[PDB]
């Protein structure tokens, strides 16, 4: 232990230095300071700290205090070498102890930062418990290895936001202002009864908010933009939404707003606002930047960090390569009568191990499929039932365990693992009936569901879960415990920092001056806030925070929360994954049509005939009693489409043969489409047209464009792809459900009935509980009332499993969980009124839910895809399973490519002055200044903001013409050098095409004098200026092969793009049929919603990220008595103004399902490409 | 109450100036028209409380008998200062200021206390 | 709510005529008392005459004979936010032809701001006895028709033709 070639002053041969050594080595000292820094984090969650334990405060502080002494009278004094400030941590425990000193005497101003500054205390634990060393460091590498990534996705995201400053710059601004000023009545701010521009623009209630929301309504001039009511004008007037922080009006929030878009955080209300201010016509470039900044960047540094993590896994998993006794033998052994040990025998061979194990699972899942049946409108009959099946099950589950507990002696039965949960599980089932009578504590009967996993032996999957679950706590217990320590200080230096700001500040976040639901007061809202951000919805909390305490600080806060929580939870996922992974006219008829079948034009025109009869289903919407020769021409197309795809049957049958033809899936999907078809065509030709289910029969023709998908090559590959990978996926999603399933029980115990309200709507406020606890009561003032008083639900309740699984797969997919953790949290009783957070603990349910059956299904899921495409890879050769043979080549061709080409280096012209030009052009300097000047030209751009004076806008004016002069001139100078050899290489081209297009840009603004006066044309040839910027990457070079690695992978993308784009059509038909007079609730408004092909697509495109799913799903499920179910409807026949939930909720499950299934295939598609480079 | 800061306790010379203020900080940049600001002065700690000073939507002294033309507000509300001084300080002032101060759109009302001396 | 459809030009004697006419919010929430009135003229005659004042409640009709006892509404029920302004016509007469206007006033309701709007729609509507079926249809029906005909002989000659070239090449050998 002493091993000191130190040799320092006081002699280490010292008593007092050998003590000291002695005492600091020996793991008693460890102990008692894990004891003091534990309770001293508890003593920091607690939130206003009681004088009666600031003497304890001071009790850890000599604490502290005696360690560094300790530390500091061994090897203290810097100079000796390896003394204590050569280790890095003892810095911390200096600065904390300095620190503490200054704190508890007089002090600087800024007692908030100087009470978080106690942080460090709990930091420690990094230090101090063995083995968090070497996680943090392997933190630090992965973090080190992940830069170009970093380089990569600031420079792109700064590309986007220009762009996006230059779009919508001030759009956001516009608002519906009241237009036909009101001069005679337009009174002055300080009484002048003048009128003064700048103030009625700002004055906020010349604004329309529209009655309910709370930001005012954006609006917009363009023709398809959102629509001013009438007497309203759409100029921009007043502050941004959401307080200000929603803007593309400068560089600094367009690169909030965009690193927004990148994370997908909230990212639907900046599209519906955005293109509800400048236009539905801007959704090109939303789809541009979600598929490159957010599906493709978000991928990168997945892949990066999974890349840095398997090498440094692998290097380091390579780099290694009696007294009780008596007792027990007298109590825990149960052979004492000969009789007694003749029961034991003849129970022991009643076990019938081979007939025992069936039973008991028998038994356990007859078990779970009756705690299944549960609800709140339980009739006593059913509940007696429920009650008598549970007493039966725990009857048969103790007869297990007494007679197993006979059978073999209780050591050998409790020396194994298994039993020692079964008995754990069968206490808790019997001081189940005993307590009866327990007031709440309804948590206690949830604890059966756990005997499910006892089918654990029996599936070898369920076995990976438990697995997963034990490798969480078990071989990677540490680094979890990381995370748990990284979760409480940053959720007690949001308690220390924004705690009392959050109480100060009340009433600017919340209208009614009480504190936001999600705050940073207590330290449970904080550590929830921090989950929160973990989970991925951090904007909405730091626009409160930044609206309390300052922008600065909230800023730091929650990017430094993004970073490293997102750093460790993935590592922590990775972990457990890597962990888990380890005559003779008949026959010459039949080979013509076969002939004429096989020929290349003929699929191209029947390609081109499904693409129009498929498209002409987009003309049947709500605008349909219009364009009336649109409708006939259409309708009477209809028929000829019928007619040809029967004699597409026809010559198909006669060519093949049945056998061969009805052998084939996809002849039997043509065949299904083409025989419903007909049977309507027949239909309608007959009188019977309508009344019946002929009407439900015809929105079926959405299915059409699923000829497509045996048509196209690609879209056949991908799903060739997908069905061949369910069977390996069709046991996860068993495990999933099951395990759901268990959760979906517990949520129903737990909350079943208990999401009811009161709505007085006239007002809509949820009635405190005071004036109405019961249902009863609410009933009563229903009955003196009229029915402006009712009994609503929250639609995505916990009330049964089916709703269950509903309202969790809403919780698990972070999209509509925060209504309903909202109403659970507020829920008390089956029929009482919900309080404002009288069940705040609830919270930890959702918690948990999201820790196991979100997290670690998730895992298990992505690790079992993992393996079957590395499978699936393997069986061909390791080719991919996304590209047709054609791609296949191209790809190739790619690969080949894009080594190292020995370029020409483009020798000397024989003259002296085009020698020294070309010494000009060919030298580094001259390039590097040209990057320089493209940079120069990038802040440049970044400055141009809104509202700027018009000074400013001049004095950028004319930079931009000098910046845009240099450039030309610069083309021009190597054009006159070698015109005919500079129109070789790509980059060449690309500048001439931007400087000519920039050129075009100023001459247009210049010229705009003329009869084509189109501004919109005019900003995007501004937006033409970004293309030089995009010269950087030249200079770069693993940006560079990034570049290339997207490029090489486009094809798969583009084949997985068809099949998303083909389903988003057919869903999109789906909802112009069904969703469409759908009533405009929340989520579905005037514009983003089904009553038109570019709305519905719109939709679909929104929900294919998952994004606000719950928002659009949520006006269908509503009922006759929250609807109107007949409703006028003018310019159409069709009545009724809300759909059918059962197929809105099959609609909007069976998409996420699907679109899930495709965004993750193009996830992998990309991930593992970008492994294949290196 | 109000987060406002004062000084505890301040000595001022016979007839020289005394300015005793009641600085606050609050979230919600102090508006002119809501906004309310009151100032009480006892002539002990035990007797009667006198109103001498409001602001309600405007400046408004009620003049006292004690304090008929020397203590004035010189303060900046938007500068969160509601400073009053007291020209030709008397012994008979020795007692408690009280600033009593409202921000209009927290709810967070609360109160002030100053203890003025007079030395001989 | 929007689906805003001009009415029918054409209207067939002695059976009944829905005259259309569909003013719509540019907001649907927005909520609005409005009335029309409805003026009309004969064709070769001199200016309109209202005809029909529907005022929220009740249709109150001018005295005029060439519409009483034979002119009903068919705008929405009882909702005082009118948005579909439609009459019809029982029994339609050679008189009922010319020029109809619908005239909607809307008196827009909002958190402090009434407003007064007004729009006008012109239809021009002509009374026959045979109902003259459109031409769009028509026209899509010998399309129809010639379609099917000319892709069915187009299959009957790459047909012949594949038969005739392989029954020579088969018999070679
Ligand atoms: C934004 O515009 C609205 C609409 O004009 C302003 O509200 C108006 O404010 C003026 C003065 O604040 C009110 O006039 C006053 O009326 C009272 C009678 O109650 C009279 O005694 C006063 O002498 C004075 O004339 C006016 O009634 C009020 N109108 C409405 C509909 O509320 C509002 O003040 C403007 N916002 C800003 C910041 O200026
Ligand atoms: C509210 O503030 C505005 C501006 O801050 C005040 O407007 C000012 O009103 C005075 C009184 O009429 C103007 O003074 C005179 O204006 C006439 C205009 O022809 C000029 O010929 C005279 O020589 C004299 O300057 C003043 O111009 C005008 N503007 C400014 C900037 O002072 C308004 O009076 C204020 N209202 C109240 C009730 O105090
Ligand atoms: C939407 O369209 C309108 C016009 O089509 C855009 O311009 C707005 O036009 C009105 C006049 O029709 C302007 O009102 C006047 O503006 C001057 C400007 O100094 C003001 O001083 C006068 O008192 C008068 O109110 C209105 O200002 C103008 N809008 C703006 C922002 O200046 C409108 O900008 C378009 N909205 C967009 C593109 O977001
Ligand atoms: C649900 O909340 C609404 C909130 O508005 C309650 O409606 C309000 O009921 C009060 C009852 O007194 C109405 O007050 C009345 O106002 C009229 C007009 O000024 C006055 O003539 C009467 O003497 C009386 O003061 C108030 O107008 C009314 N508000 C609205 C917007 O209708 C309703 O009572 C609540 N229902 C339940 C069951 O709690
Ligand atoms: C929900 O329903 C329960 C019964 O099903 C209600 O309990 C009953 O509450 C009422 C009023 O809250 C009680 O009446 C009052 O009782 C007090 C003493 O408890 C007495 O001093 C008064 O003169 C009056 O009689 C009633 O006694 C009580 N039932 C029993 C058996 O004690 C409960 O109040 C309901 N929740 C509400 C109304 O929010
Ligand atoms: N990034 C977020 N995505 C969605 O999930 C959260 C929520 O559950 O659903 C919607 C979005 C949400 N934030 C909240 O703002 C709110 O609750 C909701 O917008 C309103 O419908
Ligand atoms: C204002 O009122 C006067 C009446 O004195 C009228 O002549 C004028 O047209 C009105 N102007 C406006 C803009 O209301
Ligand atoms: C609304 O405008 C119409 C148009 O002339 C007018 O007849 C009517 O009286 C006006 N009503 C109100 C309340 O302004």
């Amino acid at each position: 232990f002493s091993a000191t070639p130190a040799l320092y002053i006081l002699s280490p041969f010292n008593l007092i230095r050998r003590i000291a050594i002695k005492i600091l080595i020996h793991s008693v000292f460890s102990m008692i300071i894990m004891c003091t820094i534990l309770t001293n984090c508890v003593f920091m969650t607690f939130s206003n700290p009681p004088d009666w334990s600031k003497n304890v405060e001071y009790t850890f502080t000599g604490i502290y205090t005696f360690e560094s002494l300790v530390k500091i009278i061994a090897r203290g004094f810097c100079i000796d070498g390896f003394t204590f400030l050569r280790d890095p941590w003892n810095w911390l425990d200096f600065s904390v102890i300095m620190m503490a000193y200054i704190t508890e005497f007089v002090n600087l101003g800024n007692v908030s930062a100087l009470r978080t500054f106690r942080v460090l205390r709990a930091l420690k634990t990094i230090s101090v418990i063995p083995g968090l060393k070497t996680i943090v460091g392997a933190l630090i590498q992965s973090v080190k290895k992940l830069s170009d990534v970093m380089i990569l996705t600031v420079f792109c995201l700064s590309v986007f936001a220009l762009i996006g400053l230059q779009l919508f710059m001030g759009n956001l601004r516009n608002k519906c202002v009241v237009w036909p000023i009101n001069f005679n009545e337009s009174y002055l701010e300080n009484g002048t009864k003048g009128f003064d521009w700048e103030e009625y623009i700002n004055n906020k209630t010349n604004f329309y908010t529209v009655p309910g929301m709370l930001e005012p309504l954006l609006c917009g001039n363009s023709s398809d933009a959102g629509q001013c009511p009438e007497g309203y004008q759409c100029m921009k007037a007043g502050r941004n939404p959401n307080y200000g922080y929603t803007s593309f009006d400068t560089f600094s929030w367009a690169f909030l707003a965009l690193f927004r878009l990148m994370t997908q955080d909230y990212w639907e209300n900046l599209y519906q606002l955005t293109l509800r201010a400048a236009g539905k016509t801007y959704m090109i470039f939303f789809v541009l930047v979600i598929f490159v900044g957010s599906f493709y960047l978000v991928n990168l540094i997945l892949a990066v960090v999974a890349m840095a993590y398997e090498e440094q896994n692998q290097a380091t998993l390579e780099e290694a390569e009696p007294c009780w006794y008596k007792f027990a033998n007298t109590f825990l052994i149960w052979e004492c009568h000969p009789y007694w040990i003749k029961l034991k025998e003849i129970v022991n061979l009643i076990v019938m191990d081979p007939f025992v194990d069936l039973a008991i699972t028998i038994c356990i899942v007859l078990n779970t499929l009756f705690m299944a049946m549960e609800h709140h409108p339980m009739t006593p009959q059913f509940e007696h039932v429920l009650a008598v099946g549970n007493l039966v099950f725990t009857g048969i589950f103790t007869a297990e365990m007494f007679l197993k507990l006979i059978a073999m002696d209780p050591y050998y039965y409790f020396q194994e693992g298994w039993n020692i949960f079964d008995g754990f599980i069968v206490s808790l089932s019997l001081m189940e009936l005993s307590l009866a009578d327990v007031e709440g504590l309804s948590v206690l009967r949830s604890f059966r569901l756990l005997r499910v996993f006892k089918l654990a032996k029996s599936w070898p999957t369920l076995n990976m879960l438990i697995k997963i679950i034990g490798n969480s706590v078990g071989a990677l217990g540490n680094l979890t415990l990381v995370l748990a320590i990284i979760v409480f200080i940053f959720a007690v230096v949001g308690m220390q920092l924004f705690g009392k700001s959050y109480k100060e500040c009340v009433c600017k976040i919340n209208q009614d001056c009480e504190l936001p639901r999600w705050h940073m007061h207590d330290f449970f809202h904080s550590f929830l806030i921090v989950f929160r951000v973990l989970c991925g919805e951090w904007i909405e909390t730091m626009w409160d925070c930044m609206e309390v305490a300052g922008q600065a600080m909230c800023l730091i806060v929650f990017m430094m929360v993004m970073v490293i929580g997102n750093l460790v939870v993935l590592n922590l996922f990775l972990a457990l994954l890597l962990s888990s992974f380890s005559g003779k006219s008949w026959w010459i008829l039949r080979k013509t049509c076969f002939l004429i079948v096989e020929h290349n034009w003929f699929e191209t025109f029947i390609i081109f005939m499904i693409l129009l009869s498929s498209g002409a289903l987009a003309f049947e919407d709500i605008y349909i009693e219009q364009r009336k020769t649109i409708r006939t021409i259409l309708e009477y197309a209809d028929k000829v489409f019928t007619y040809i795809f029967i004699l597409e049957m026809l010559l198909k049958w006669t060519a093949y043969g049945f056998v061969k033809f009805f052998t084939n899936a996809w002849c039997w999907l043509d065949f299904l489409i083409v025989a419903v078809s007909l049977v309507s065509l027949i239909a309608n030709a007959l009188g019977y047209s309508e009344l019946g289910a002929i009407k439900s029969l015809r929105t079926l023709r959405a299915l059409r464009p699923l000829r497509a998908l045996s048509r196209f090559e690609g879209m056949r590959v991908v799903v060739n792809a997908l069905v061949g990978a369910i069977p390996s996926i069709m046991n996860v999603l068993l495990v999933c459900l099951i395990f759901w399933l268990i959760f979906s029980i517990m949520g129903v115990n737990l909350f079943a009935g208990k999401y009811h309200y009161c709505f007085n709507e006239t007002s809509e406020i949820r009635f405190e509980i005071e004036d109405v606890n019961n249902k009863t009561e609410c009933e009563k003032l229903m009955e003196g009332n009229n029915t402006e008083i009712r009994w609503k639900n929250v639609k995505i309740n916990f009330d049964n499993v089916g709703a269950g699984y509903l309202a969790l797969l809403q919780v698990a997919t972070f999209k509509g969980w925060m209504d309903i953790m909202y109403a659970a949290v507020d829920s008390r009783k089956p029929d009482e009124q919900p309080k404002y957070e009288d069940n705040i603990y609830m919270y930890i349910y959702f918690v948990i839910f999201i820790i196991f059956g979100s997290f670690f299904t998730l895992n298990l899921f992505i690790g079992v895809i993992i393996d079957n495409f590395n499978q699936q890879k393997k069986k061909f050769g390791g080719q991919d399973i996304f590209m047709t043979e054609e791609q296949k080549k191209y790809y190739n061709a790619m690969k080949k490519l894009g080594s190292k080409k020995p370029q020409k280096p483009i020798p000397r012209p024989l003259n002296k002055i085009q020698g020294i030009v070309f010494d000009f052009v060919t030298q580094q300097a001259f390039d590097i200044v040209i990057m320089m000047l493209i940079c120069l030209n990038m802040v440049t751009m970044m400055v141009e903001t809104d509202t700027q004076s018009k000074q400013m806008e001049n004095i950028l004016y004319w930079i931009n013409l000098v910046f845009v002069i240099f450039f030309t001139c610069e083309c021009v100078l190597k054009m006159f050098a070698l015109r005919h050899y500079y129109f070789t290489i790509g980059w060449n081209i690309f500048d001439f095409v931007v400087v000519i297009l920039s050129i075009v840009g100023m001459f247009l603004a210049d010229i705009i004098e003329k009869y084509f006066v189109s501004p919109t044309l005019f900003r995007v040839i501004r937006l033409a200026r970004i293309g030089r910027i995009l010269r950087l990457i030249k200079g770069a070079k693993g940006i560079r092969t990034l570049l290339f690695a997207l490029m090489m992978s486009l094809p798969a993308l583009f084949n997985i793009g068809l099949l998303l784009f083909l389903v988003m059509f057919i869903f999109s038909i789906f909802g112009m049929s069904n969703f469409a007079y759908v009533k405009h609730e929340a989520g579905i408004d005037d514009m983003f919603n089904f009553e038109t092909f570019g709305n519905s697509m719109i939709c679909l495109f929104q929900i294919t990220t998952s994004a606000g799913w719950d928002g659009l799903l949520l006006p269908i499920l509503n009922r006759p008595p929250d609807c109107s179910l007949d409703k006028e409807h003018p310019g159409s026949g069709f009545k009724g103004d809300c759909g059918n939930p059962s197929v809105g909720i099959f609609f909007f499950v069976s998409y996420i399902i699907i679109s899930f299934l495709i965004v993750v295939n193009m996830y992998i598609a990309i991930i593992l490409e970008n492994f294949s480079v290196a | 109450s109000m987060e406002v800061t004062v000084p505890a306790t301040l000595n001022v010379l016979n007839g020289s100036d005394a300015r005793l203020p009641c600085t606050f900080n609050s979230c919600y940049t102090v508006n002119h028209k809501q906004f309310s600001l009151n100032w009480t002065y006892q002539e002990c700690n035990n007797c009667s409380e006198e109103m001498f000073l409001q602001f309600r939507m405007k400046i408004i002294n009620l003049k006292l008998e004690r304090f008929q033309d020397r203590v004035e507000f010189s303060g900046n509300p938007s500068k969160y200062d509601v400073s009053v001084m007291l020209r030709n300080v008397q012994p008979e002032d020795e007692g408690i200021y009280n600033c009593y101060i409202m921000n209009p759109p927290d709810r967070h009302r609360g109160h002030g206390k100053i203890h003025l001396q007079v030395l001989m | 709510g929007c689906v805003e459809v001009d009415s029918e030009t054409e209207a067939v004697y002695g059976m009944t005529f829905k005259i259309l006419c569909i003013s719509c919010k540019r907001r649907s929430e927005t909520n609005a008392e409005t009335f029309t009135e409805w003026t009309f003229r004969q064709k070769g005659t001199e200016e309109f005459v209202k005809i029909l004042r529907y005022e929220n409640e009740v249709l109150q009709l001018e005295e005029d004979e060439r519409f009483e006892g034979r002119v009903v509404w068919n705008g929405s029920r009882g909702t005082k936010d009118l948005q579909d302004l439609s009459i019809f016509i029982t029994n339609v007469t050679y008189n009922h032809s010319g020029d109809y206007e619908c005239h909607v006033y809307r008196l827009l309701f909002f958190e402090n701001y009434e407003h007064n709007t007004s729009v006008v729609k012109k239809i021009h509507i002509e009374v026959v006895d045979k109902a003259n079926r459109d031409m769009a249809s028509i026209v899509s029906e010998i399309m129809m028709y010639v379609l099917i005909v000319v892709l069915t002989i187009w299959l009957v000659a790459e047909m012949i033709y594949c038969y005739k070239k392989i029954a020579a090449a088969t018999e070679t050998a």
